[PDB]
């Protein structure tokens, strides 16, 4: 059916067109066990304090927008006690509930492509240049891309039909994604579990998975309808645990 | 300790006999003859599931 | 010793061998592996996934998202031409850079069934029919809506369900067709037509969009490994 | 039915149904399972095809190049030297990375074979008379003493893998474990090496496998000989997690993943197709 | 005995003078089996309407003729429905009856090797220089050997003891034969099933098999007696089926 | 390692040798085969077939249909000679092209009965007699009709069954002859004569024609594989 | 009887019968089954003969050369560059040639060694000392990268099957299964590549097998060096169909049937044979 | 896995072993004693049967 409600901690989402729910790569995720830890000391994990949802700025969605993406779990930096527990411990693990939600009418059409990619290492704009960290991405801001190429002294390579990789665009629907077809398609609900080589990780040095948000049919419409659709992103963090309590880091 | 394994014959004598003689398991040759595969991971990873003959929505 | 002779080929380099040999790391104690998602114990499960194709190829629109973005608009006549392509699903330039065709050119033979997946990007108040066929490649292409109405072919009524799938069979007199094109191993065309048109209310843009999606199906098999004529060098990278 | 084998197709007739198997949803991120058998009238077809080829084993045990590397008799430069090293990598060769990059995270026993052949360097005379030449190539694990020159202590090996080989003979091979600090090797990494996100970005962090150093272990010879050292890698017990997509752009350099802005597919002229 | 009746579709062949039937290699036609075929739609059977008896034009038989051969299902290209059935479809697969007659006398005298050559792949006259299609076959016309060499710039090979394939043409009593012996024999029945290295195949880009027709003692007779005496071949296709149905072809 | 030694003829290339060694495309699915009919599984088979027999071989007639057509005529007086040839399949010029001869020439032992098959291909109303013979090598040629019949001979009347065979047996004192001949495994002579006349009714042709066809026996079997002296290169055919 | 054992002879006495073994038909297209018992008075003999050397494994299992590949350690021309390449083809030699053409289809496995020589070219001076010379042959399925030069990425061989030998050892062998992707090698093909009946006639166009690429993996020599490698064919596992007619006249191409026309035999002086 | 057959002997210590190596069946070594044969599919392919000592006619 096309309803469907996620309740997570003291949070709610309600959906009245839902085209289904992707589940990673068929894997709920859960807590570390006991054959598969490393580190000794025992975990803390609060469950509903930081497994609840969380929601970032809308972006402006137009004819000539390209793409954006969001780097994860660096997006959610500062969102209540999931940012408070990244700066006290060297190892977390998680995974996610990712819902992209955009609106706009019977009467207008577009197509968004939405994708989960894990390890989504980018290229420089500018070759034989280390780029910044605050170019790939900041603390919650929307990094976008561009519809011709780059040419930053020391940022990414943002043209959107190589998607930052070096990659075909089209070649994407092998990641987890949904698509938010206008015409039939209110939004699209990820679950992500933890995909890493390592069993817990630092949430500092590592961007475990990066989520792109790419028009594929870009937004047309009447010049009387309205001009202003947005795209938000509510994430909710999942079986969230830590380990490694010390000092408030995070250098 | 000799492995008698059925050897790649096609479809319309058929045997092989193998040695380990090293004593370390890297040291061994390939996995030739595993074709165990699942595409359900990427190709309906999905919660509810979904009938063909069903509509979608 | 044991009286033995030596059989030709001995003392050679045969880069697809499979033989035994010393450990430079006697025991050594791996580190135990776990559960990571997503594994992949064959390259059919990545070629069974859809991945959307770039029908509208032509330069420059390569180096743009209006590769992807088939338009389709309200006719003055029905019967017309939407787009058209050879399936040459490892030579032909619209399926060779797709996710199905990338791994079809490490191989030299290919065999099995291949699923077009349609996409209606326009909006929610617009309808239409499309007629989508299969020719196999005998008499040439299909000149005509009636040309393409004899052969493999589905007509797709759009409406709640956005997307309609043309099943091109396997039809050949060979196992395996070449993924180098040729003309013994010849597989056809796709085309796509107005069955009727695209009717709309007012106050509604005119161009709309059609994504076209492949993938394999689960008869779809590889064969004869090779070296992918996509990726070159002319030094080692430092 | 073994396992590895492709599907039957079934016996199909006519249809008039309430049933829609070819009206579906890409909207919902599924792959649609659509058999010719549902679309069209098929025959049953008994299907004899196999996925033998396409395992992840047999699409990557086969052995590539992965360094030349490049040392003689006697030095010119530094390097030309006695002596050489390479830090172990798959990424200077882009046949063999293009293929492990289709996964993230994988996990496999290596073979190491290596091509060694020789030259005699261009000089005014070449008429000598020399004994056959041996080689020795080192493996020095991260942080080990490294040799600084020849006739060096290191080159003893009590404690490092060494192997030495006379020119004719077959050629060297050893069969190498999994070598990971975590429980895969790591493709891509889409990170920093410092906390403060700073310092070097990408796979490169992860990438601690140790050197690999060559030279000639006689003293002399009579006229320079220049000798080349091809390093095959073969990749065996493969398990391989979280399928790439495939690249589009050709690489740059061997750190990186910096690539230039390419168009998806090459061009035709139009979007139809215009005959009879 | 010498007496035979072979009925197919609505055509009957009745000889009086019959030596026997060669049967192929030892098969008998029939259609494809499930555990054989590669294309995966339904075939179509006609299974009367192309069945049937095809009989072609009659040849002179002259003291100084060579030989004819005709290259088949290239042969019966516009014989009804079997021709209707090749321009619709991709693939087609089918064994035949073919039926040789000629009568002259107790008075006349004569000899006529009836061969089926499956794969006769026939050399250029002229060498160095690719031939004419039209030269190998017409759509059902005779091609006839010569009793010397060709100097044809874009045809065939026509010497007959050479039989256009570079061999002995005493040799090709391993194909399957009959002799046409006026002494004894009024006419010539072969039974060819099937022969390919794939169950079905295009018939138009492929000759499957040629039937050759040579005078090994030539005919002679009284000046008194008939000066003409005609050679006529009758074809029936047998368990013909077609696959890939599109557009009327054949290019 | 396990203590060896090494025998001589290592590291040789024996081009009829029979070992194992490794494959370059390791577990590659061959496709199906399927029944194809005509199989051969050993060149027996095509050696006992029947095969015309150029017995007319005189130039110029090899470069036309003559030369398979034996003539006969009415006799004025009986007992003369149709024709004659050494019983040497693999080296006299009358039988090394035929489809017996070809394989024979592939060897160089041969051992076996053979069957010359006749066929009268005159009118229906001409009538005749026919000897033929088979003399073994001890004392020479037959010089008559009296020097023949007292071989292994046969009397043929030309009736309603147009074919005679005159089985030639194998009457050797070592179990093999050789394929390229010489003079301790002559094997004899066939000859035939008239053994009454061709008589015809008025408005006939007085010349017929008779065709030698030649096989191999069920006892038949060759031995010691050679290359055939037949085709020859000076260059490699680009 | 064992399998493969001619038949005896039975002994048989005089007859006098409304029975005629004689007598027969060709007209039938039936070879006559007579025996020497019908026509004679034979006696019993055991035979004890075998057609072990006349079975199609046994006819065909002998190794052919079929391509004699030439390439040097220093380019005169493109013919004498330092690497070369064959298209892999049974057609430029006659004596295999003529063999597999007495069937019309064929199914086999092939077994490929190499007798790979080198020999210095003629110059002014020849006294040197060169290391021992080290070859590659890569086999190039249909359709991927050739080798457009020496020093090329596509001698890397990652996917490509490859063999390195060094002179003076065994000769290198390897095997190859059965390749069609009918279900059987053609040997022959009566028709056109184009469904217009045009392109190329003939057998051509069903052999797609790819290319062989030879070179000297040695850099350089103080004198140049001339190699010759020779490519040699057992076909094992053999199956037949159709036996074909042997050829008379010899072959003048290699992509054709084409000949000159030739009598059917030698020839003689007169039809009769006259001594005592 | 060592297949024991019998060697190729005259008429008037008779064994060989094999053992299977590789993991291909084409990697296998010759067919050599397999001597089956029917010729009936050549030299008498006709459908009504022909007795020799009767008329064929
Ligand atoms: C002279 C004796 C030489 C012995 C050679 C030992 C060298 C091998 C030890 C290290 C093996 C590293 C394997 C490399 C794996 C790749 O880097 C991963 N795919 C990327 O992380
Ligand atoms: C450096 C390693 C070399 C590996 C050699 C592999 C080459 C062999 C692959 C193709 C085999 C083709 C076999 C040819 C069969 C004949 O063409 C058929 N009789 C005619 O169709």
């Amino acid at each position: 059916d096309r309803v469907r409600s996620i309740t997570l901690g003291n949070s709610t989402i309600t959906t009245q067109e839902c085209a289904n729910v992707v589940v990673g790569y068929g894997v709920w995720p859960t807590y570390l066990s006991d054959h598969e830890a490393t580190a000794v000391d025992q975990p803390t994990q609060p469950d509903v304090a930081t497994c609840r949802f969380y929601t970032l700025e809308s972006v402006k969605w137009e004819s000539s927008s390209a793409g954006w993406w969001w780097k994860f779990p660096e997006a959610l930096s500062d969102m209540g006690l999931f940012g408070q527990n990244m700066q006290y411990h060297y190892l977390g693990r998680t995974g996610y509930t990712i819902h992209v939600q955009c609106n706009a009418s019977k009467f207008h059409q577009g197509c968004l492509l939405v994708v989960c990619v894990p390890e989504a290492e980018m290229g420089a704009a500018t070759t034989d240049h280390a780029f910044n960290h605050t170019k790939l991405s900041n603390i919650g801001q929307a990094m976008e891309f561009s519809a011709k190429k780059s040419t930053d002294q020391t940022g990414p390579q943002t043209a959107v039909h190589n998607a930052g990789m070096g990659v075909a665009v089209g070649n994407l629907t092998i990641f987890p994604h949904q698509w938010i077809n206008l015409r039939t398609n209110n939004s699209a609900t990820i679950v992500m579990p933890y995909i890493n080589s390592v069993p817990m990780d630092n949430m500092y040095r590592h961007y475990n998975f990066t989520l792109m948000v790419i028009p594929f049919a870009k937004l047309e419409h009447s010049p009387q309808a309205s001009t202003y659709v947005p795209i938000t992103v509510t994430v909710a963090p999942m079986c969230a645990e830590y380990n490694g309590l010390r000092l408030a880091g995070h250098q | 300790g000799a492995q008698v394994s059925t050897q790649k014959t096609g479809a319309h004598i058929i045997h092989y006999t193998n040695i380990n003689y090293y004593k370390d398991s890297a040291s061994n040759s390939l996995n030739r003859q595993d074709f165990t595969q699942d595409p359900s991971k990427f190709t309906e990873p999905v919660k509810d599931v979904m009938i063909k003959t069903l509509p979608a929505l | 010793g044991l009286p033995t002779m030596n059989t030709p080929g001995s003392t050679q380099f045969l880069t697809s061998d499979d033989f035994q040999s010393p450990s430079a790391m006697p025991q050594f104690d791996v580190t135990p592996e776990i559960q990571i998602p997503g594994q992949v114990r064959n390259l059919m499960e990545i070629a069974e996934v859809d991945s959307v194709v770039p029908v509208n190829n032509t330069e420059g629109h390569v180096n743009s998202m209006e590769a992807y973005r088939i338009p389709v608009r309200p006719q003055t006549s029905s019967g017309e031409q939407v787009f058209g392509f050879q399936l040459q699903p490892g030579h032909d330039s619209v399926l060779k850079h797709t996710l199905l065709g990338e791994i079809l050119n490490y191989y030299a033979n290919w065999s099995g069934s291949m699923k077009l997946t349609f996409m209606y990007c326009g909006a929610a108040m617009a309808t239409g029919k499309f007629l989508i066929a299969y020719s196999p490649p005998g008499a040439g292409v299909p000149g005509s809506r009636r040309d393409a109405m004899l052969g493999t072919h589905v007509i797709w009524d759009v409406g709640l369900q956005s997307s309609c799938v043309l099943c091109v069979p396997w039809i050949s007199q060979t196992n395996y067709r070449y993924v180098t094109s040729d003309a013994y191993t010849d597989a056809g065309y796709i085309t796509c037509w107005y069955q009727t048109s695209i009717v709309t209310p007012p106050d509604i843009p005119t161009t709309s969009t059609i994504l076209c999606f492949v993938s394999a199906c689960n008869d779809f098999s590889v064969r004869l490994l090779r070296d992918t004529p996509f990726i070159t060098q002319q030094a080692l990278f430092q | 039915r073994a396992v590895g084998r492709v599907a039957d197709t079934v016996a199909s007739g006519p249809v008039n149904t309430e049933q829609i198997p070819a009206l579906t949803a890409v909207e919902t991120g599924h792959t649609s399972q659509v058999v010719p058998s549902d679309t069209m009238q098929t025959r049953h077809v008994i299907n004899y095809h196999t996925r033998s080829e396409s395992s992840i084993e047999n699409f990557m045990g086969r052995a590539a190049c992965v360094y030349i590397a490049q040392y003689a008799t006697e030095k010119v430069n530094d390097e030309l030297d006695r002596y050489t090293n390479w830090e172990i990598t798959t990424r200077q060769v882009a046949q063999l990375r293009r293929k492990l990059e289709m996964f993230t995270y994988m996990r496999f026993d290596l073979e190491i074979t290596f091509v060694i052949t020789s030259s005699q360097r261009t000089s005014t005379t070449y008429a000598s008379d020399s004994p056959p030449l041996t080689h020795q190539v080192m493996y020095v694990p991260p942080g080990g003493p490294i040799p600084k020159s020849y006739e060096d202590f290191a080159w003893q090996t009590s404690t490092n893998p060494s192997v030495f080989w006379t020119e004719g003979n077959a050629p060297p091979r050893m069969s190498i474990p999994f070598m990971s600090v975590g429980n895969a090797y790591c493709n891509f990494y889409d990170g920093w090496s410092h906390f403060s996100q700073s310092g070097v970005y990408g796979y490169t962090t992860l990438n601690n496998m140790g050197h690999l150093y060559f030279r000639h272990v006689n003293k002399s010879t009579a006229y320079p000989v220049n000798s080349v050292a091809r390093v095959y890698f073969k990749p065996k017990h493969v398990k391989a997690w979280v399928p790439r997509a495939p690249r589009l752009c050709p690489y740059l350099k061997a750190r990186n993943v910096n690539f230039n802005v390419q168009g998806v597919t090459e061009s035709r002229n139009k979007i139809t197709l215009d005959r009879s």
